[PDB]
């Protein structure tokens, strides 16, 4: 408000405004309308009085800026814009000089060809109320008003416009041009502050009661009327009152630090009880694959028949022979629905039509397979699991796109670390994981829109491509969604996945416990000795998942990403302390080893991929057995590896309660098998940190 | 460092108090209008 | 925007501009002209009570 | 009608006839942003659903006679009820309306700009680095001639939609987008949107390492990373970084012309309003340029205009981080036996001194100093930033180093403060303080080293309580902006009590401009053209008291150019020619008048003897003016009347609102009115979007000139 | 300088109108006691308080609908349509 004020008149009427408002203590940084009232008044009678002279006879004529040249009575005189005695001064010279009575509130300007007494007012509201409270105010007396507002109107006493057409149109543009620039600026504030007749005043917020009594409840308990509370805040004295409150305060109220060194951090304690099982959302490493070798085009090749074709590549299905039980609950409703897959799957041949999706028919199996804590310990497959995850694979899984040519500065380095980084990672299982994950996350969310009734079947198809460059379509199993009516994203959509596989349970039978395994056939194997022949399995769940849980898992990519930057943050870092940055050197150089193992209770160092593609499998099973167990163990274990690594570069650190932090960490530590495997990972690393 | 549910430890009323010294000496209808959100939480209903 | 009249208050007289200007210099027949400026005037009439 | 008849089908419903009623134009805005406000339902996946299904694109009717509805392969991309498929547009873009359309890169210009910049933006190599963060203060748009927001989206409404332009009434770059492209339009909120984005101006603090211009900004994801650097140079530039320089020039001189000036304040606002840069006006430049520099400080300073709390000593700027302060009075002893009064800074304090080539971090107690970090670019900057600092610390210790009388003067001969007095004889000569000052052992931590006296730096060692910084200083340009309390001689005070800046510390860099500082043709030319400006009020005045006219000091630049020997003969001879004109009346031209006026202005010595040239001396060499006719130096045409002064030219001899909108001077208008002016004549007009206002011609302009001093005549009387 | 913030304060409290209410996430609106997005309560309370005698926010500055709030607590009935 005020540097537009300062910035749209000259600065003689802005010092004149201010002197004017340090009259009546009237602060300007606060009453800064009232600013731009007195700077729109003295501007106003300014331009009123400009370019009027009296002839050497009784009338008033025009002039150029400025020629005194034996003329100088400028038809007006100015009031205003002197001091209070001064006004009242030449206010009664005029007066005993022309014989006309005093007003007795003071007037802004005067004029000699009428020798009236005109005062003029610029107002915001409607210029008829203000007349008349001008008329009721000052009344019975021979003073002319003259009022003016920025919508363009204007009232004269009488019809008596005492002035020139365009002289005062001129007046009225200028104020209409002000108004609109107040108003494209926001300024239109002062509607609601000249809306007074004292054009002064500013938005006054009044506390009244019922009201109050909520401010007086809500004061420290010691006084009843919040003003009294304000003004024991007006006066306050940094006396001091800190060191009397200390002295007050017992010294057991302290921050003891604790010394932390190499002998402090204990092995993490472990829940004891039963083995956790899997809860993964679908299989990883025993899934097994069945390959159709077709060069497709990925023209979205319709996921059923794909997978139709895919049973086209395999015989010998034996009798569905169920073997392990879900040890609760009714076992062979699997079997059951999975005899009623198969009819399905071979009755479409029946059909005049393909449907695209075969709608199962609402079975009481099936209605019963979709539905219409304990302390578990450390088990020893998640290991392995992700072992097998970290291991190199025979496909690519990727079609990274193309990017544009290399210019010289950093895009060099930017290539020669990426393709660098994908070409220790495209083959690689976890990879392929994700890939997977995407497209039956995909495949499910397509289907929940259209099938919002009926149970779709959803074949759990990969792609890839082998050494030899052809393109190979994959299949895990299939899916039986249940009703997908989405309201929200939080609504439950129940689900139940019948995978293909080569492991029995029977080795690991704690870990299939929310499963019921069928023997379902007999396929050809070859091992190290020809052919083995051994049987294949179909392991079946019931699982429930939403909207969210299908979109983080088809955002799964960010795993690469996720491991590049956190790749490349390693390689900027370290990589700083260069003048010419150690980017090749990072690689190319075999005897750089990474710790990663440690089998023979030595730690075992491997290559640069195998740290690569670890990296990567763990953002891969940090999404898929994704857990809030695993974020707050995260967050509680990094602040124990901070501790340790500030120890190492031996800055003496400490802490306060450690065996509060030991607290929080062991009370999240209960079921998830990867937090368990990630809690033993950091026992076994304080253990060969030298602590 | 961090402080352990901070947040729920924050009275409103401090926060009238401190305000109140912030609008020390400025027009009361200031000092009104910015008062009201700490009586607001000093006086405050919460939804189960 | 910037401007103190009514919303009402500016379109009337923009689409009673607007239509002079078309109907004029521009192509269009007088009746749509006088259907326009009935209809304007039904809503001065109509903005009144 | 389809408008109208929307309007008169939804006035009928109350609750909406009533707001339709109640809330006026300058509301719309804050009724726009009234919105259900749910439609974020995964716009990847909702976009893919759609996708995915038949014909999700809308389009208009006119595709019925343009596109076929079956392609060449019997894809359907049409529907009725209109849906359209994807694969249309790529059919339309094979082989459709081909059009010359490819006027377009006028109105993108500001994106062909940047690929221009890549095209010969030669790269260099990569010394990679820890980059450490400068917090800079930077603009982010390159090439936009320097416009604010207010008038370029004035400018903006101006060339998109003329008939509802905003109100005010009373511009080059508007001429040259209405011009060129007129009719060639493409989407007008695009264009409006693609030109606000060109011409506006937009300056904050970024965090930097070394990108000044605009275009080294723009491409930083190029240039700056974590801990890497490229050098790039972009190869070009841009106007908005050496435009502001002449304002900065310009305020340097204006400065130091009026130091001098009898009435610094009065001469300086007359030369600041009687100021031309580049095709613009001084004043409003200096109240919409965010520019930061002492004189320019000073100008702003002499309008009432808010500017930080700029402690400026010596050309730094200072910010106050902590601290407070008391003034205290107190007498000091010199290194010269000399008693000095001088303003003792008590308290403890913490500073931030901003530079032109150096920064520096300061804590500071009461004429002791705690800690100060500085980094600059050159050795002796540092070296400068360092002695400014050692001044400003008031230890005894640097009052002990004095040596030598302390007498340095103003240009106008003048007593300078006791602290400028001594920071000025350390600019020369510091080697005192130093060897003087006292060394400690250092650390050499965190890429802070320390300096020795005979410039060197060092690991371990260094001077008392000193630090330099590697790879720069963090800087921090805080915003504040107070009043400012302006006196008559350039010294601007906080209205607390602080004297902010004076003009002692103005000049370092007289940059040649990218009132008789120009050369004397300019002289010449001016004092003519002022003549001619002005001519029908010396018309008179050459009548009337020309003895005034003649002192008039506007004629004391070219006073001082004629030989100062055998002026009052030249003055005598030329006031007995006028005195000769006024008595014989009608016997007088006007162009002699001219050709002789100027020299009127000396004081006349009366020379038994007369004359037919006068000569001016400029470069040296001697120009002459005969008395009759045409001159190299004076040569006006007859027939065109134009005044020649050495090839060079020399001179020659919107509406008002009436009221509300008013049914008598016929029905209203559009903002297009060229027909009605015919003699004059009243018409009612919708302006901006608002009302309607009745307007009449015009017959005076109201400007920002001596029309607003015209106060001084009734008011002081 | 809690003056100089308190200028600051003061020069948005003057120019601020109430779509700085509405660049927000989602609010609660207390009439239908349910979570609603910004627009859409702010809107339910213009049209609940125009119902009864509050109509100050019609000016468009957010402190003339800190003043119909003001007055809205002081009220015995109220009646929502």
């Amino acid at each position: 408000m005020e540097d537009f004020v300062r910035q749209c008149f000259n600065p003689m009427i802005v010092e004149l405004a201010e002197k004017a408002m340090k009259e009546y203590g009237e602060d300007l940084k606060i009453e800064t309308n009232k600013f731009a009232a007195i700077c729109t008044h003295l501007e106003v009678c300014f331009m009123y009085s400009d370019f009027h002279f009296i002839n050497e006879q009784g009338e008033s004529i025009v002039v150029e800026l400025d020629d005194p040249n034996a003329l100088l009575k400028h038809r007006f005189e100015i009031i205003e814009g002197r001091d209070r005695t001064m006004a009242w001064t030449v206010v009664n010279s005029i007066c005993n000089t022309t014989g006309a009575e005093k007003p007795k509130f003071l007037p802004d300007l005067y004029d000699y060809k009428e020798n009236r007494f005109i005062e003029i007012g610029v107002t915001r509201r409607e210029v008829h109320i203000y007349y008349l409270e001008k008329a009721n105010k000052i009344k019975s007396e021979n003073t002319h008003i003259h009022i003016f507002s920025f919508t363009g109107e204007e009232m004269a006493t009488k019809a008596d416009y005492t002035l020139d057409e365009e002289s005062r149109a001129r007046i009225k543009t200028r104020l209409f041009t002000i108004r609109q620039e107040m108003a494209n600026r926001g300024l239109w504030d002062s509607f609601r502050q000249s809306e007074r007749g004292e054009e002064t005043i500013e938005e006054r917020f009044e506390i009244t009661g019922t009201m109050r009594r909520l401010a007086d409840q809500s004061l420290p308990p010691n006084f009843s009327c919040l003003e009294n509370f304000r003004a024991y805040v007006d006066g306050f004295e940094p006396n001091g009152y800190i060191e009397g409150k200390l002295s007050q305060m017992s010294k057991e109220v302290n921050a003891k630090i604790e010394p932390f060194l190499k002998t402090t951090p204990r092995p993490i304690r472990l829940p004891d009880g039963p083995p956790c099982f899997q809860r993964s959302k679908f299989l990883l490493m025993d899934a097994l694959k069945l390959s159709i070798e077709d060069p497709s085009h990925e023209g979205e090749g319709i996921p059923l028949y794909d997978a139709i074709k895919c049973m086209r590549t395999f015989f010998g299905w034996k009798e569905p022979y169920i073997v392990k039980p879900h040890e609760k609950g009714i076992n062979p409703n699997y079997l059951l629905s999975w005899k009623q897959v198969l009819a399905e799957l071979q009755d479409i041949e029946n059909e005049e039509k393909i449907p695209r999706t075969k709608n199962m028919k609402k079975t009481s199996q099936l209605k019963w397979a979709l539905g219409e804590p304990e302390l578990r310990s450390l088990s020893s497959w998640i290991q392995n699991e992700f072992n097998k995850a970290c291991e190199l694979t025979d496909s690519t899984w990727i079609e990274l796109d193309e990017i544009g040519e290399d210019v010289a500065p950093i895009e060099y380095i930017a290539s020669m670390r990426r393709n660098y980084f994908t070409a220790e990672v495209s083959h690689c299982r976890a990879t392929e994981y994700i890939m997977k994950g995407v497209y039956i996350n995909t495949a499910l969310l397509n289907a929940s829109c259209a099938a919002m009734d009926d149970f779709q079947l959803i074949p759990m198809i990969s792609k890839c491509r082998t050494k030899e460059g052809r393109r190979k379509t994959n299949l895990y199993g299939f899916i039986i969604k249940g009703r997908s009516h989405l309201r929200n994203d939080t609504d439950v959509v129940n689900f139940v996945s019948m995978e293909f596989s080569l492991t029995d349970p029977r080795l690991e039978p704690h870990k299939w416990e929310k499963y019921c395994v069928l023997e379902i056939g007999d396929m050809l194997l070859r091992s190290a000795i020809g052919q083995m022949s051994r049987p294949m399995f179909l392991y079946v769940r019931t699982n429930g998942t939403s909207k969210i849980k299908m979109k983080w898992g088809m955002e799964m990519r960010r795993c690469l990403l996720q491991s590049l930057q956190q790749i490349e943050s390693m390689i900027e870092a370290e990589s700083s302390v260069k003048e010419k940055d150690m980017t090749k050197e990072f690689f190319e150089n075999k005897s750089e080893t990474w710790p990663i193992g440690e089998s023979p209770k030595g730690v075992e160092d491997g290559s640069i991929g195998k740290v690569c593609r670890t990296l990567l499998a763990k953002s891969v099973f940090n999404s898929l057995y994704a857990s809030p167990q695993l974020e707050g163990f995260s967050a509680e274990s990094r602040k124990l590896l901070l501790v340790v690594q500030a120890l190492r570069d031996n800055l003496e650190p400490g802490t306060f309660d450690l065996e509060g932090l030991y607290e929080a960490i062991e009370e999240c530590l209960i079921n998830d098998p990867w937090v368990l495997l990630n809690a033993s990972w950091f026992n076994s690393f304080l253990t060969h940190a030298l602590r | 460092g961090d402080n352990t549910k901070w947040n729920e430890n924050q009275n409103p009323r401090m926060f009238l108090a401190m305000i109140t010294y912030i609008t020390k000496n400025q027009p009361e209808w200031f000092r009104n209008v910015l008062s009201i959100a700490p009586i607001m939480f000093s006086n405050k209903m919460a939804r189960l | 925007p910037v401007g103190i009249s009514s919303m009402v208050e500016a379109m009337v007289s923009r689409a009673r501009i607007d239509a002079r200007i078309d109907f004029e210099s521009g192509r269009i027949k007088k009746e749509e002209f006088a259907e326009i400026m009935k209809i304007c005037s039904t809503i001065e009439e109509l903005r009144r009570q | 009608m389809e408008r109208i008849k929307e309007l008169r089908n939804l006035m009928s419903q109350s609750r909406t006839r009533e707001i339709l009623t109640k809330t006026t134009v300058d509301h719309m805005a804050i009724i726009k942003k009234y919105t259900s406000g749910r439609q974020e339902k995964n716009p990847s996946l909702r976009m893919k659903w759609m996708m995915a299904m038949k014909y999700p694109i809308t389009a208009d009717k006119r595709i019925t006679e343009m596109v076929p509805e079956r392609n060449e392969q019997g894809q359907t991309l049409w529907s009725k009820m209109v849906m359209v498929s994807p694969l249309a547009v790529t059919w339309w873009n094979r082989n459709g309306p081909m059009t010359s359309t490819v006027h377009y890169p006028k109105v993108y210009k500001t994106y062909f700009e940047k690929v221009e910049r890549l095209k010969h933006g030669t790269f260099g190599p990569v010394h990679f680095r820890n980059q450490v963060k400068i917090r800079r203060r930077v603009d982010i748009n390159p090439g936009h001639a320097d416009l604010s927001a207010k008038e370029a989206q004035d400018v903006i409404m101006e060339v998109v939609f003329p008939n509802e332009v905003g109100a005010r009434i009373l511009l080059t770059i508007t001429k040259e987008k209405k011009e060129e492209l007129q009719d060639c339009k493409i989407s007008p909120l695009m264009v409006a949107y693609m030109l606000e984005r060109e011409l506006v101006r937009k300056t904050r603090f970024l965090p930097v390492a070394g990108g000044t211009s605009s275009v080294y900004i723009e491409v930083l994801h190029l240039t700056q990373g974590t801990c890497w650097e490229q050098m790039y140079t972009p190869g070009g530039e841009v106007r908005n970084d050496d435009v502001d320089q002449s304002l900065i020039i310009a305020a340097r001189n204006i400065v130091r012309r009026a130091a001098v000036s009898a009435d610094p304040l009065a001469s300086l606002l007359e030369m600041c309003h009687s100021t031309q840069i580049g095709g613009t006006r001084m004043v409003d430049i200096l109240r919409q340029n965010p520019t930061e520099e002492q004189a320019v400080d000073i100008c702003k300073a002499a309008m009432g205009l808010r500017i930080s709390s700029s402690f400026s000593f010596g050309g730094f700027t200072f910010k106050r981080t902590s601290g407070s302060s008391i003034k205290r009075e107190e007498e000091l002893l010199t290194g010269n036996l000399q008693t000095l009064k001088i303003r003792v800074h008590d308290g403890y304090e913490e500073f931030t001194m901003v530079g032109k080539r150096a920064t520096a971090i300061l804590r500071k107690a009461t004429r002791r100093l705690v800690q100060l970090i500085v980094s600059g670019r050159d050795e002796q900057s540092v070296a400068e930033a360092i002695i400014v600092a050692m001044v400003f610390s008031q230890e005894d210790c640097m009052i002990k180093a004095v040596r030598g009388d302390l007498n340095f003067v103003n240009r106008a001969n003048q007593r300078l403060n006791p602290m400028h007095q001594l920071l000025r004889h350390f600019q020369k000569d510091a080697k005192v303080l130093f060897q003087n000052w006292g060394i400690e052992h250092i650390d050499n931590v965190m890429g802070m080293i320390g300096v020795l006296p005979d410039m060197t730096p060092s690991t371990e060692m260094s001077m008392r309580g000193i630090r330099v910084s590697k790879m720069g200083v963090d800087e921090y340009s805080s915003t504040e902006r107070v009043v400012v309390s302006i006196d008559r001689f350039l010294r601007v005070r906080d209205q607390r009590g602080n004297v902010l800046l004076s003009p002692e510390e103005v000049s370092e860099t007289q940059g040649t401009e990218k009132w008789e500082i120009n050369g004397p043709e300019s002289v010449l030319v001016n004092t003519y053209q002022w003549i001619i400006r002005n001519w029908e009020t010396v018309k008179i005045q050459w009548s009337q008291n020309p003895t005034m006219l003649y002192n008039k000091m506007e004629f004391e630049p070219f006073q001082s150019l004629v030989p100062k020997a055998i002026r009052g003969q030249y003055s005598g001879f030329v006031r007995t020619l006028f005195q000769q004109m006024r008595d014989v009346l009608g016997t007088f031209d006007t162009t002699q008048i001219i050709k002789l006026l100027p020299f009127a202005a000396a004081p006349p010595k009366q020379s038994r003897m007369q004359f037919s040239s006068l000569t001016v001396n400029v470069r040296g060499s001697g120009m002459r003016i005969l008395v009759r006719g045409n001159s190299p130096a004076f040569n006006y045409n007859k027939t065109t009347k134009r005044l020649t002064i050495l090839g060079k030219d020399a001179g020659t001899l919107g509406f008002l609102i009436l009221g509300k909108e008013d049914r008598r001077y016929g029905p209203a208008l559009s903002i297009n009115e060229l027909s009605n002016l015919a003699k004059g004549e009243k018409a009612n007009v919708l302006i901006g979007q608002g009302d309607v206002v009745l307007v009449m011609k015009r017959k005076r302009d109201s400007s920002i000139l001596t029309d607003s001093q015209t106060a001084t005549k009734r008011i002081r009387m | 300088i809690f003056e100089n913030s308190c200028l600051e304060t003061m020069e948005v409290v003057q120019q601020t109108r109430v779509d700085r209410l509405t660049q927000g996430r989602q609010t609660y609106d207390w009439t239908l006691n349910r979570n609603q997005p910004a627009a859409t309560a702010l809107a339910n309370t213009i049209e609940v308080f125009r119902s009864n005698g509050l109509t100050a926010n019609e000016s468009g500055r957010l402190i003339d609908f800190l003043k119909d709030v003001m007055e809205s607590m002081d009220k015995e009935e109220m009646e929502i349509t």
